[PDB]
């Protein structure tokens, strides 16, 4: 049991750890994310933007 | 029966001074464009170090 719950604090040590996020980059106050998010998380399948945010 | 003596001593104490000013100035285009992150630079390391950097 002493092998078993070093184990279970492994196994649960990566459920709480492995969660998965999209991070932007951009300036700290620009709403050009506010706008790409929305567009991005409903429907959009072409969306309009500069080469002064790219998304490589 | 003619004889002749002659003596003469000199002594000559010179001093100079010369003083030399210049200032040449050049004029590369390259240095113009080093100046556009100059200023910019100094508030890159404020915004680093003492801001928040999330939403």
């Amino acid at each position: 049991c002493d092998e078993l719950a070093e184990i279970i604090l492994s196994r649960f040590s990566l459920i709480m750890q492995s969660k998965f996020s999209k991070i932007f980059l951009s300036d700290i106050q620009d709403e050009t994310i506010n706008q790409f998010i929305n567009k991005l998380y409903n429907g959009a399948p072409f969306i309009k933007t500069d080469k002064y945010i790219d998304p490589e | 029966l003619r004889n002749g003596e002659s003596d003469t001593k000199r002594n000559t104490q010179s001093q100079n001074e010369m003083n030399r000013t210049g200032l040449t100035k050049q004029y590369l285009i390259d240095n113009l464009q080093k100046l556009y992150s100059m200023r910019d630079t100094i508030f890159k390391t404020y915004d680093k170090e003492c801001f928040l950097h999330i939403w």
